[PDB]
DNA sequence: AATCATAGTCTACTGCTGTA
DNA sequence: ATACAGCAGTAGACTATGAT
């Protein structure tokens, strides 16, 4: 009933609570029983992992304190924003400030909610200005009994955090609270995509496992995005994706329902039953293929057909850049040799002979190179762990909505590779979250998908308000953090896509009476506290006063001077509260509300809770 | 191939290792350490204060206060250049660890050239192959690179103790002097408890070797750096000693090289006034004031030009402060000419003279700044007059014109070219190498050096080793030829005072100049029983013969040494011991059980050789086969 | 009820289950205890005892296969085959291949959960380990439990790895190169214990091979796996790798001088770009080279503006307009003073007017092939190679020797030792056959492979009753095919001359059986320094037979006369062929001749200087 | 005393390739 | 098609500082 948010927390408190309540037989009074816990494994037929293997690196202890520390910080709305037109009824969020005290504010409201993450996390290069940066003060003293560790080596550990590192410890320390608590967030048949370079990624992988467990990897996409040719030993062309899910749950197969062209092929392939021979059922295809041919993008090159569907030729016959095996292809036809590709075949012998026994292999009218059948029910068929995108693209993207700068963000995502991963991993719904937002490519992907699509997903994206580098294309133009020139990308990006808008939040400093937007920012964090999605509505109630406020069935005291009391008891419908918070800073007053509200919850039950 | 065994290195070796008598090696509690760090070598300052009092007495160096301190673990040996001061401290190091243990040791470098020099000989196989037949031990080099937590550190650090290998740290003064050692790290060696590099190398208690200590200043940074290690004890070598000495236990001076004949002879050539200085770009010269850049002209100056001005810095990379000269006439094209004719003429009198003797590849060394078509016509035409493997050297020499070739990477190739360089295989002899890489040149069939376009000591030291012969072994009287400017004039006599100055006495007057017994007895009549009849006695070679007809008859001779010299692992014992005496392991170990003694240490090995030795000359059946 | 438990402790404690959801009890164990050095590591239960293993010295002798390395084909060969432990061949090794190596390609197994890997070795009791490796008792029972029984864990994984990386390192010339093929399962693994072993700063890059086509049914299709690359010193490293031997650009300089011979002026271009408009699509990377003249077929290289930033600007004026050319967004790459070197060297490509930006003429016979990171090859083709080499049906998920034939001729270039320790079917030494016999290409393997059991199997039904003799029959074909350019076999053989330390009879030796005594001989030589590729020339001495090699002599044989050491000093002072300075004989066959050939050996004079060593 | 070293910043540039 | 600008680009020259 008495309640101040927000309580000390160490590097196991909420573990070790976990493991007391839900095993009481494995704990002494004393100290826990090996023996009780190893009894019941065995009895579920799970057996013991011969596994003894750890990446340990500096800053552990700590990384494990701040994933159970508690937040540190307020939340407040942008109501600016979130008032006009476009954005009023909006399901899309965006959140100003840093990723892991905005994640640790949505677990009580959004946990096991999440359908997709993606995140863009630092890659740690030399040159990206990664260094490891708290904004905490603990003295070692502090850190030693929170973590717990020798005095000595807390010390250590402070010097290390304030140093600020770059290095593989400082990087790990950064991202595992952040990831500790996305998982939170995450449905049971949630996943979460992770970018990452050569610099991090065996790094990320082993504390990706030390999260979710080993059992729970999906598997690593390589993105092949780009083309060197500055003279080195190995010309490096690819990055990483690093997919885990939250995996007994989730769905045996990924396949991408997007392409309606594709679809509609299946069908117009299929719908040919009625006509069998041939050139007859070419004769009939060509006549129908010519007409809707430019309606077909991007699948309108698939002129032809047979009793399978509906196909293109491909020229992948030839092996690029190196040469291949040289054979001869009889015409079946002209009964001569077939023009040999310049660099001979890909494949041997032996493996044509098998292509020309299933048909799939397209001939000239003349003895013209071979080329291979491709299908229309074959296009997008699977999520394939190589991507071949150039990433140029995002350049394009964000000179489209940004006209006037040059190069409005450093190093931005193509919202192709995003709207891929959403569209094989999702269908149509959920949340996609991207709490490493930078240009907003996750955020706008929805806005995309949402209006050419017709899906009906919700964004949450969060990035920090940290300042435009000075002299820079975003400086220039006035744009003062990285998060001005996100939330204008996704002003922007609504505009050009019917207008679907979206919701802004920001972290607030946390704290002799209150002034107006102190009292809005208690509102706003209180009933995100109790478990209300920030797109459910906080309607104004007035007993007689008053002014107080109902969420979700919890109703809210904040405001000085109640009297009014009875304007409460009176509801009368719809008004039904199973819960009363009210700011305790504004005592026989308050022990009548207590006295009255229990004999008001008879009949029939009504609580009540004393907030800060 | 590696000189084995030299009387002026052995006694460098010796010098050392006496120093250590009754000292204990204590080994660590901890047995994770045990394996990583090096054993206490602990010993009493009575002990050590004696132990060096008895090393300057058999030495004859002076016990003054100067020379001794038993309040210091610094030992010192002095060796002068081209005396094989690296061999001796590598030995010394393989004698340490035989003795005592000691499996970590730490070779100070003040240089880049020397780095890849010690280094290029502690890799080499000739090294390798010695040591290991000499002690059964292998050399594991960890070599301190700038990188444009060190590797070299982790793995010396890290690197386990568990028989065969002796681990060695080679580190330059640039790398000592780097903050990167000073650093704290996210990772932990030696047990993980230390993340700095000089505390996890202070942990495994190294013994300390500093190559030149002249360049080490002890009140200066890099010494203060080498004092944060807390070393065992540490032993400096080299030919100078600016301040003063700490322990000296041997020394083997210049004239004693020069005279001993241990070292080529000197025979310099001085080839026959006006200073341009820098004023302030102004410079004043003296034979007028020319303002600066372009080529240097102002007189005639071949070839020369400024490239950077605050100091003025030269094409060749000499840097000029408001107040430095330079001759202009040292840059003169006939002087050179000059110079280099007169050596091509002079090298091949020494190449007729070595190639038709086993025969001795020699080389000339010409060093420039930054005509060279004359070079060639040069060789060629003292080549053809000259018209029998140097009739077809010659001939090579003529239907070619690669007789003559040309900072760290450059160096590493000049190591690497080494044995190319000595084979008889290839014509190349004449090098043409740039003043700046002088540090990188120790070839011992340096005959000739040529400073074109230019301590003494240290010059020359560059050409002062014994040459190797077509079968790469140290020929058993040769002289550099040294060419100096007419700017130097007092050479041979300022070589000769410094050679003197640096060391009753010496010099030899040659050298440096301008171009018991009665068993013997019996024996020699053993063998014996104008070209006079004398000497086709004289001159006839045989072959000894020990007439012992059975391996049972051997041991009983042995036997009786053993018991009359009764007032004096097991395996390790054994095996050293068969190796210098040399009798059947068997045998050996047969008498050993016979007798009533009880085994094992290097002592008791070193008295039963000198001691069997002078037995089997006292006693007795032997012979002398015709060979 | 009891699933509902399970469940909990899998929803909050997902990292206390491995990847077959078995339950790790430590990790838990680790997070109940809240009691008090952290710091940046990859650490395994048996990593002390991987250091071990590294440290302990070779238990075993080499032996040549005589039968086979006196076959014409295999006589002087520079290849060889190693048969036994890998761990104890490089071990041998160490001697005479540190550093000599240029380029280690490996095919360790993967850690697939399907490929039957489990740790195994030979070798002791928790009491013995304890000793050895300075750990407590309760480690060394703790890595026993697993070294002993059945694992297929990382750290068992991990365990089985170091030494054998730890070892090759050591075999690596400075400016040498390590290739590791492996796939998801124990990529970070490795890539974490290589950053260990060779330092991050030696770290090349990782090479992606998608080398598979899956269309079953998944989340993500799984077509690819890696290549993690590692140089000794990075320094030493040469700082690029290229092929100047393109079969694209070596195509095109044909096409480009075939035309050239045939037309002269405007008609030149029109009828390669007649070719040019149909081949086209073959030509990747050179699809843009659409120019030619007499020097050949060029491109315009659209390559003088500045990346990401802003650039050099300045006006570069049009030979015809006399006005500035366009300049790109971001200005120019080069300085002036580079420009004007360019304009002066006749590179530059105008257009009809300023109003186009320049280009950089580029011909086709100055293309130079990178390694790019992303390999596209279909693995599948490994079939079809052994099926062309055995006409039996499926002995080995071999390798393709077309996936390392790429790799070798980038790392070395035309020359040096290429080493592979998991031979597996001898994929990397038939690469070395085809390299070779394409030329200016002499290459030498070194292949090693344990003479494991074939399991019933094809190999097994045909009587190969090794994985050896699959390998070693695969190469014998190989070489065949391939102009018989032949290898030499090397074996590991049991230590015959061994004892328990003891001390009283102890020396009372057995004569050696003419195999001991070659195998002796040959292990002798190698322990000495001396090269499997050096040859061993029998040497006459007064009716002793001995042997010379690189420059040391070996006296095994007993009864060694007055007269074979006369005839030793008059062949060192006669023939011109015979300049030993290192002289090795057998103890057991040698007191009195043994101190009479070192008496003989300085006495007398050459003018070398002999060394007498004295061996068991 | 005139170089020689190390670490780190940032000049001076790669060459094929997506999209309009 | 021709053409601009793409490349979480790279290697190594050059600078400050400090050693003997
Ligand atoms: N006894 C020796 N025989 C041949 N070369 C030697 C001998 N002692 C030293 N050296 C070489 O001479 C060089 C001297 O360099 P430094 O370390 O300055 O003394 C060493 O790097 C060795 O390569
Ligand atoms: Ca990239
Ligand atoms: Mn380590
Ligand atoms: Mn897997």
């Amino acid at each position: 009933k008495k309640e101040t948010i927000f309580e000390v927390e160490t590097a196991n408190s909420k573990q070790l609570a976990v493991l007391k309540a839900n095993f009481p037989q494995c704990f002494d009074n004393g100290a826990f029983i090996q023996e009780k816990l190893l009894e019941i494994i065995r009895a579920s037929e799970v057996e013991l992992s011969k596994e003894s293997y750890s990446l340990n690196w500096l800053g552990k202890s700590y990384a494990r304190l701040l994933a159970n520390l508690p937040p540190k910080t307020l939340l407040a709305e942008d109501k600016t924003h979130n008032q006009q037109e476009e954005n009023k009824n909006s399901q899309h969020l965006l959140i100003k400030g840093d990723n892991l005290e905005v994640l640790k504010h949505m677990v009580n409201a959004y946990a096991e909610k999440v359908k997709m993450i993606y995140i863009d996390p630092p890659y740690n290069t030399g040159k990206d200005g990664f260094v490891y940066n708290d904004d905490r003060k603990f003295t070692p003293e502090q850190l030693s009994e929170l973590a717990g560790i020798d005095l000595d080596e807390a010390k250590r550990i402070l010097e290390f955090t304030t140093k600020g590192s770059s290095s593989h410890s400082a990087w790990l320390t950064f991202i595992y609270p952040r990831l500790y608590i996305a998982r939170e967030l995450m449905r049971e048949d949630g996943t979460i995509f992770i970018s990452i370079d050569h610099n991090e990624f065996s790094q990320l992988k082993l504390v990706c496992d030390e999260i979710f467990g080993e059992q729970n990897h999906v598997g690593d996409l390589v993105w092949k995005n780009a083309t060197d040719n500055n003279p080195s030993n190995i010309a490096v062309e690819h990055e990483y994706i690093i997919v885990y899910t939250k995996k007994e749950q989730l769905i045996s197969e990924w396949k991408s329902n997007i392409s309606d062209v594709k679809n509609l092929l299946v069908n117009i392939g299929e719908e040919f039953a009625s006509k069998y021979t041939g050139n007859e059922l070419q004769e009939k295809y060509t006549q129908w293929f010519r007409e809707h041919r430019s309606e077909l993008w991007p699948l309108d090159r698939y002129k032809y057909i047979d009793k399978d569907g509906i196909y293109t030729g491909s020229q992948s016959v030839h092996n690029p850049g190196k040469e291949g095996y040289r054979y001869d292809i009889i015409h079946p036809k002209t009964k001569k040799p077939c023009k040999q590709p310049l660099m001979g075949y890909r494949f041997p012998l032996d493996t044509m002979d098998r292509l020309l026994s299933e048909e799939k292999i397209i001939f000239g009218d003349d003895e013209k190179i071979i080329e291979l059948k491709v299908y229309a029910k074959d296009y997008k068929q699977k999520l394939s762990s190589v991507i071949h995108l150039d990433g140029r693209v995002a350049t394009n993207e964000l000179k489209e909505l940004f006209p006037e700068m040059t190069q409005p963000f450093t190093n931005a995502k193509t919202i192709k590779l995003v709207e891929d991963l959403i569209s094989f991993a999702c269908d149509g719904e959920g949340i996609v979250l991207d709490f490493f937002a930078g240009s907003g490519t996750t955020a706008h992907t929805v806005f995309n998908l949402n209006n050419k699509n017709k899906t009906s997903y919700q964004f949450i994206t969060v990035q920090l308000d940290e300042p435009t580098k000075d002299k820079s294309d975003a400086m220039k133009h006035g744009y003062n953090t990285i998060f001005d020139l996100t939330k204008e990308r996704l002003i922007r990006a609504s505009k050009k896509n019917r207008d679907q808008g979206f919701k802004v939040y920001q972290l607030m400093p946390d704290f002799v009476v209150l002034t107006p937007e102190q009292y809005d920012t208690l509102l706003t964090t209180w009933c995100l506290y109790d478990g209300s999605l920030l797109t459910t509505p906080i309607e104004d109630v007035d007993l007689g006063g008053y002014k107080a406020h109902l969420c979700d069935g919890r109703l809210y005291l904040i405001a000085p001077n109640f009297t009014a009391l009875k304007a409460l008891l009176q509801k009368d419908k719809d008004f039904a509260p199973n819960k009363v918070v009210f700011y305790g800073s504004n005592s026989a007053k308050q022990m009548e509300l207590n006295e009255a509200l229990k004999s008001y919850a008879n009949k029939k039950e009504l609580d009540l809770v004393v907030r800060n | 191939t590696l000189e084995k065994n030299l009387p002026h290195q052995k006694a460098g070796v010796d010098a050392v290792m006496n120093v250590f008598v009754s000292a204990t090696p204590h080994l660590t509690d901890n047995v994770a350490v045990r394996l990583l760090a090096n054993p206490e070598l602990k010993l009493s300052e009575q002990q050590y204060y004696n132990n060096i009092k008895n090393v300057q007495a058999f030495n004859g160096i002076a016990h003054s206060k100067d020379n001794h301190n038993a309040k210091s673990n610094i030992i010192d040996v002095s060796m002068e250049t081209g005396t094989g001061k690296t061999y001796t401290y590598i030995k010394t190091i393989f004698d340490l660890n035989k003795s005592f243990g000691i499996n970590k040791f730490i070779i100070i470098v003040p240089t880049l050239s020397i780095k890849a020099g010690t280094v290029n000989f502690l890799k080499s196989d000739a090294l390798k192959e010695h040591f290991r037949d000499d002690y059964k031990r292998e050399l594991r080099t960890y070599v301190v690179e700038s990188q444009k937590m060190p590797q070299a550190i982790h793995d010396f650090v890290e690197a386990s103790n568990f028989k065969k290998y002796i681990h060695v740290l080679v580190i330059n003064s640039g790398m000592i002097n780097s903050k990167s050692l000073t650093d704290t790290y996210d990772t932990g060696l030696l047990d993980n408890q230390f993340n700095t590099p000089v505390d996890a190398l202070r942990a495994v208690k190294p013994f300390i070797i500093i190559d030149e200590p002249h360049r080490f200043p002890t009140g200066k940074k890099t010494w203060e750096n080498i004092e944060k290690f807390n070393a065992q004890y540490i032993i400096r070598y080299g030919a100078t000693f600016s301040e003063g000495y700490k322990n000296l236990v041997y020394r083997l001076t210049a004239v004693d090289a020069f005279n001993d004949d241990l070292v080529k002879g000197i025979d310099a050539y001085i080839e026959d006034n006006a200073n341009l200085k820098f004023v302030k770009d102004g410079k004043e010269a003296t034979f007028f004031k020319l303002a600066k850049s372009l080529s240097k002209t102002h007189s005639a100056i071949h070839d020369l030009t400024l490239d950077a001005l605050n100091t003025a810095v030269l094409s060749n990379g000499i840097e000029l402060k408001i107040g430095s000269s330079i001759n202009p006439y040292s840059y003169d094209q006939t002087l050179a000419d000059n110079m280099m004719r007169k050596a091509v003429k002079e090298h091949f009198k020494l190449e007729k003279e070595l190639l038709t003797q086993p025969r001795i590849k020699p080389l000339t060394l010409f060093f420039i700044d930054d005509l060279k078509t004359k070079f060639e016509e040069y060789v060629l035409a003292e080549a053809n007059e000259l018209l029998y493997k140097n009739y077809l050297e010659k001939t090579v020499t003529n239907i070619s014109s690669v007789h003559g070739g040309y900072i760290e990477q450059e160096i590493n190739e000049i190591l690497h070219d080494k044995e190319l360089l000595l084979s008889l295989d290839n014509p190349r002899r004449f090098i043409f190498s740039k003043w700046t890489l002088r540090e990188g040149w120790d070839n011992p069939n340096v005959f000739q050096i040529c400073k074109l376009r230019s301590s003494k000591l240290q010059e020359v030291g560059r050409g002062l080793r014994l040459p190797v012969n077509e079968y790469m072994c140290r020929v058993k009287n040769f002289t550099l030829k040294y060419y100096v400017d007419f700017t130097e004039k007092d050479f041979v006599d300022s070589l000769v005072k410094e050679v003197n100055e640096s060391s009753p006495s010496k010099f030899t007057q040659e050298l440096k100049e301008q171009i018991d017994n009665f068993k013997d007895s019996d024996a020699y009549s053993r063998l014996k029983s104008e070209l006079k009849e004398l000497w086709d006695l004289i001159n006839q070679k045989a072959v000894i013969e020990y007439k012992i007809n059975s391996e049972s008859e051997f041991l009983s001779i042995f036997k009786s040494f053993m018991l009359e010299e009764t007032e004096r692992s097991y395996r390790e014992f054994l095996d050293n011991l068969s190796q210098t005496i040399f009798v059947k392991h068997g045998t050996l170990h047969k008498v050993f059980c016979d007798i009533k003694d009880t085994i094992l240490n290097i002592q008791t090995i070193r008295k039963i050789k000198s001691g069997f030795s002078k037995y089997l000359l006292n006693n007795s059946f032997s012979l002398g086969y015709n060979l």
